[PDB]
């Protein structure tokens, strides 16, 4: 039927992975602060003239259950990679949690686009080509986003769509 | 040592009732929050309110009455309070203990445990420990799942103090 993609997002605690997936999934932006145990939905969507199925799973940002992330990143088969554009802690963590996919993958060459969220605050401390080079140098795409405006949500979802479909096609 | 309890239901249908131990001895700021909001006596508490996450094998959570999704709830001091002290420890099935958002942010929210919960010492206020029907909450598991989302509706039909 239509092909399934299975997209995993990851990041620091309170960067927006649920914020940027609830607002692809339901259209509404989550003021509230919810923190995830583990959320899965799914979403068809039309990118490049075909229909597709993503499955998306929402993750902890909890840093106490860093161990037990190996299981989702084994079936994942790419990542959107999340930090917040005003949290340079959560830019750092962007090497760790990269590092962690390859190694659990056993891959230098796996799926993900690094998202730099909250792009609508004026607080920012990690600037976009800081983010650009860091992206350049992982070989991988960059996308700013915000989940309360929508700027650069789809865009981020679909280009890992593309991500991982020319990885399969490869 | 105060004692109150939470008559429980499940969509609507007693399910029965659970007391616990408010160690006011070790934690009396933390403890009075529970009492209090247990009472009512503030005009607000856990009357009516639900446990929003059930994870069997670990917890079940609950007490946010402002928001009734999980994100809410507030203590007798204002939204937010400081961690009282960590003496006490998540021994085993039991435990009552305040949930919170990282440092000193106790509010409502609490859980009891259904096993023990070593790796939440020092980073979870307990402050107190079912007393009766701990037989209820491990009914209450029957309705959690993985991640916690409920299958049907627990709520604290009523709740009050015990003399
Ligand atoms: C990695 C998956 N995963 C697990 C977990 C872990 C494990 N282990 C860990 C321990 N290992 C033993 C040492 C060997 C065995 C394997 C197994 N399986 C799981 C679950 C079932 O896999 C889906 C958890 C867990 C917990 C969180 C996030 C992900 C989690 C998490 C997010 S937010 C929070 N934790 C604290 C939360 N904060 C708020 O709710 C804030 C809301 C906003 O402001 C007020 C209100 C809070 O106070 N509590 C009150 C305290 C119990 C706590 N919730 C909670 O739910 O813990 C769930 C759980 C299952 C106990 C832990
Ligand atoms: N201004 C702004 N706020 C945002 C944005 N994305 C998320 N937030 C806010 O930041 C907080 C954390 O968002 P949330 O989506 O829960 O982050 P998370 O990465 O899923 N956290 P966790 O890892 O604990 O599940 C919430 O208050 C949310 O409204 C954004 O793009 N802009
Ligand atoms: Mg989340």
């Amino acid at each position: 039927s239509m092909t399934e993609y299975k997209l995993v997002v990851v990041g620091a605690a309170g960067v927006g992975k649920s914020a940027l997936t609830i607002q692809l999934i339901q259209n509404h932006f989550v003021d509230e602060y919810d923190p995830t145990i583990e959320d899965s939905y799914r979403k068809q969507v039309v990118i490049d003239g075909e229909t597709c199925l993503l499955d998306i799973l929402d993750t902890a940002g909890q840093e106490e259950y860093s161990a037990m992330r190996d299981q989702y990143m084994r079936t994942g088969e790419g990542f959107l990679c999340v930090f917040a554009i005003n949290n340079t802690k959560s830019f750092e963590d962007i090497h760790h949690y990269r590092e962690q996919i390859k190694r659990v993958k056993d891959s230098e060459d796996v799926p993900m686009v690094l998202v730099g969220n909250k792009c609508d605050l004026p607080s920012r401390t990690v600037d976009t080509k800081q983010a650009q080079d860091l992206a350049r140098s992982y070989g991988i795409p960059f996308i700013e986003t915000s989940a309360k405006t929508r700027q650069g949500v789809d865009d981020a979802f679909y280009t890992l769509v593309r991500e991982i479909r020319k990885h399969k096609e490869k | 040592n105060p004692t109150v309890f939470f008559d429980i239901a499940v969509d609507g249908e007693p399910l029965g009732r659970v007391s616990f131990e408010l160690f006011a001895d070790k934690v009396p700021k933390t403890a009075e929050n529970f009492r209090a909001l247990s009472t009512g006596e503030k005009g607000f508490g856990y009357k009516g309110s639900c446990f929003h996450r059930i994870i069997p094998g670990f917890m079940c959570q609950g007490g946010d009455f402002t928001r009734h999704n999980g994100t809410g709830g507030k203590s007798i001091y204002g939204e937010k309070f400081e961690d009282e002290n960590f003496i006490l420890k998540h021994t085993g099935p039991g435990i009552l203990s305040m949930a919170n958002a990282g440092p000193n942010t106790n509010g409502s929210q609490f859980f009891i445990c259904t096993a023990k919960t070593e790796w939440l010492d020092g980073k979870h206020v307990v402050f107190g420990k079912v007393k009766e029907g701990m037989n209820i909450v491990e009914a209450m598991e029957r309705f959690g799942s993985r991640n916690g989302k409920t299958s049907k509706k627990i709520t604290i039909a009523d709740c009050g103090q015990l003399e």
